[PDB]
């Protein structure tokens, strides 16, 4: 059973350069390495094959090589439509295994998050359970890192965080998390407060409110 | 003019069995090996199997060894994969592709993928809740403003904004899946800091598995 | 399969029987069962063949040993690896005091896609040799009559080797490869064809019309004969002056 | 029964099997349910014989009722036209000038 690591699991790029993605085997698999594009709405395409070898039909821009247990696929001059998702697989040794892929973007710049924090309305609240929401918006690396405080209070695993799907439209992304807590508490407890860290900011952002507005 | 097609998706109880088909149009469906992949989130591609039709030829990964059995029926051109004793764990998307030695038994050519739900959650309609902006500033230049949809299943829940009039700045974050076995989902725009003294923004969602139809507006407090 | 290792001194082959695995054809199918049915008895001793870089344990839809797919117990069909078919080269030396006949056959394949996709290879080749002795098969791709859902076929080759002497196998596709080898011996086994019943009872000779005493020194049932059956003639009857004129 | 008689067209050069068959190489196959038959032409110069260096090799194949022929070729094919009808009888053959 040949396992992988297919690197690096995010690629940053900006359409028009040429880059390469790395993907390596548990032990040797001779040639025999075969890459993939994943997009979303239609079929996955098959872009080399054989380590070294062009599929018909796929330009040249795509061109393979490696052997043994290294292997690398080199991207030149990205066109928008590139910027999907890529595999590796092997067909050498029986179990054929994929690498857990990479994400590919377009227009790789640097953008701040808009942070907010919302109360759980009172239709919320009839139902004996409160769950306050904390957001962030538009902001690029999608390493944001959010967390959360009441009555200053740090709290943790009775919340969740989410996050959109990356964004091929402007490559910018949201993140929503929710804190569940007793109506009995959120009653006595007035304040609440989301704080958040983004590669982006030099310093935490922390948002809050309380009772009446 | 190739191509493999396979079901629509399913929504199976747990311990049941569910037979996935592929239809293969273009060449000569007995020759090639069918080859069914599994995919799902964080865990990607992971390949369950092959069978060459045309002998009948079955192979599997040893971890599918007993999940999964492939079929053939070659008069319709169409392979076969009987998931038996569905679990939690087997909810993802299957793809058949083609396989042979024309690409080195690269999948040259891929099914559009056929997911799968396991789940013993009823059938539920969607809680939809207001999430009012200008939480304690009343004005900061634009303002998010949003809707949250809970405790239904199975998905998808379809949303709009004032009936479709408003679309700029409109997020959907995909849904959630909560240990209650529920989903939840998350929908926002960007608005105005002034338009909140004077305009109203409501989401209309429709649950259509059950047809549930919500409006639900919201305001700042 | 109810009839693995079994020994006999006379199989009775019934009209009736059939076969319900993947389409078969034995190239001198008489020398075979002839042969076999000498030896007298089906003891088959697996063998630790190293078939390195292929699939084993192929199967085939036609061929239903469970829920699903299977193939003949007494043969291996080596398929392609991941991506590659190697040149097989294995041995087995026969360091016992006995001859052993080892069942081996060639894949035809339907379509030349078909034998691609079972094997890498374009075209296949099999040779099973001894020190004196040697087969070479060529897999013929074509198509035959469609049997039990299959176009292709199988066929059938045996091998026999001595003591000291050693059975190479080598090919490059389409191999059939056996499992093991059938302790052949010699005796008075035999084989017959006859859609008798078998009853509880002595006789001394058998015949496919059933079971005739020996006590006469010729008989008329049939010229197909077991054990100490009296001659065979065409006269109906021969009476024998036991008294006098 | 049906006894069918075909043949296997041997050449006597590689050009002359190219031409009278696109394939380098030919292949019949004759088959029923249980039994096959498989020739591949061997492409050679044979003696001269009544102006010609190539060859026939004929074949023959019984089919049983319900059986069913197949033949599948891709060059050097001598098909047949149709079927001898077989009999079971008294009839032989003996060489003699008298
Ligand atoms: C048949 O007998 C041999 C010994 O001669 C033994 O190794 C083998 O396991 C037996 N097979 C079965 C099915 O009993």
């Amino acid at each position: 059973d040949v396992q992988m690591t297919q690197s690096p699991s995010y690629l940053a790029a900006s359409p028009g350069e040429t880059i390469t993605i790395n993907c390596r085997a548990s032990k040797s698999i001779s040639k025999f390495l075969a890459w993939y594009q994943e997009k979303p709405g239609k079929t996955n395409k098959l872009l080399i094959y054989s380590g070294s070898t062009l599929q018909s039909g796929i330009p040249s821009r795509f061109s393979g090589s490696g052997s043994g247990t290294d292997f690398t696929l080199t991207i030149s001059s990205l066109e928008p439509e590139d910027f999907a998702m890529y595999y590796c697989q092997q067909h050498n040794e029986y179990p054929y295994t994929f690498g857990a892929g990479t994400k590919l973007e377009l227009k790789r710049t640097v953008a701040a998050p808009s942070v907010f924090i919302f109360p759980p309305s009172d239709e919320q609240l009839k139902s004996g359970t409160a769950s306050v929401v904390c957001l962030l918006n538009n902001f690029y690396p999608r390493e944001a890192k959010v967390q959360w405080k009441v009555d200053n209070a740090l709290q943790s695993g009775n919340s969740q965080e989410s996050v959109t799907e990356q964004d091929s439209k402007d490559s910018t992304y949201s993140l929503s998390s929710t804190l569940t807590l007793s109506k009995a508490d959120y009653e006595k407890h007035k304040v609440y407060a989301c704080e958040v860290t983004h590669q982006g900011l030099s310093s935490p952002v922390t948002k809050s409110f309380n009772r009446g507005e | 003019q190739v191509q493999l097609q396979q079901s629509g998706a399913e929504l199976m109880q747990p311990g049941a069995s569910v037979k996935l088909s592929c239809k293969a149009t273009g060449y000569t469906f007995a020759g090639y090996w069918i080859e069914w992949v599994k995919q799902r989130p964080g865990h990607g591609l992971e390949w369950i199997g092959e069978i060459l039709p045309g002998i009948g030829s079955t192979n599997y990964n040893g971890k599918f060894k007993g999940k999964a059995t492939f079929t053939a029926d070659s008069s319709s051109n169409t392979a076969y994969m009987e998931l038996s004793s569905l679990t939690t764990e087997d909810s993802a998307i299957y793809y058949c592709a083609r396989s042979g030695a024309q690409a080195t038994f690269a999948m040259d050519y891929w099914g559009q993928g056929t997911s799968v739900t396991v789940s013993g959650a009823s059938t539920k309609g969607p809680s939809v809740f207001p999430l009012a902006p200008s939480s304690k500033s009343t004005s900061g230049g634009t303002a998010a403003l949003g809707c949250l949809v809970k405790d239904y299943f199975p998905e998808p829940v379809t949303v709009s904004w004032n009936s479709g009039a408003l679309t700029s700045g409109v997020h959907t974050f995909p849904a959630v899946l909560q240990s209650s076995g529920l989903y939840s989902l998350s929908s926002v725009v960007t608005v105005p800091s002034s338009s909140l003294g004077t305009q109203t923004y409501i989401c209309n969602v429709n649950h259509k598995p059950s047809n549930t139809k919500v409006d639900k507006r919201v305001e700042p407090k | 399969d109810v009839f693995q290792n079994e020994t006999w001194d006379l199989f009775v082959e019934r009209s009736k029987a059939f076969s319900n695995c993947y389409p078969y054809d034995v190239p001198d199918y008489a020398s075979l069962r002839s042969l076999v049915a000498s030896s007298g008895t089906l003891e088959f001793i697996t063998e630790g063949f190293t078939w390195t870089g292929v699939t084993q344990n192929g199967g085939s839809n036609a061929c239903k040993r469970g829920p699903g797919s299977g193939f003949f117990s007494r043969l291996n069909w080596l398929t392609k690896s991941g991506s590659t078919y190697p040149v097989l080269n294995v041995t087995m030396p026969n360091n016992d005091n006995f001859d052993k006949l080892y069942i081996w056959g060639i894949h035809h394949p339907s379509t030349d896609q078909e034998q691609t996709s079972l094997y890498v290879q374009a075209s296949g080749r099999v040779t099973v040799s001894t020190r004196r002795s040697q087969q070479t098969i060529i897999p013929n791709i074509g198509s035959r009559p469609w049997v039990r859902g299959l176009s292709s076929r199988i066929s059938i080759y045996w091998t026999i080797v001595k003591p000291g002497d050693v059975l190479v196998i080598n090919s490059n596709g389409n191999l059939i490869a056996p499992r093991g080898y059938f302790k052949m011996r010699t005796g008075k086994s035999s084989i017959m064809r006859s859609d008798a019943p078998i009853d509880t009872c002595i006789s001394e000779c058998i015949t496919p019309n059933g079971s005739i005493p020996n006590d006469k020194p010729f008989q008329n049932v049939n010229k197909i004969t077991y054990g100490a059956c009296p001659k065979y003639v065409k006269q109906n009857t021969l009476k024998l002056a036991t008294g006098m004129r």
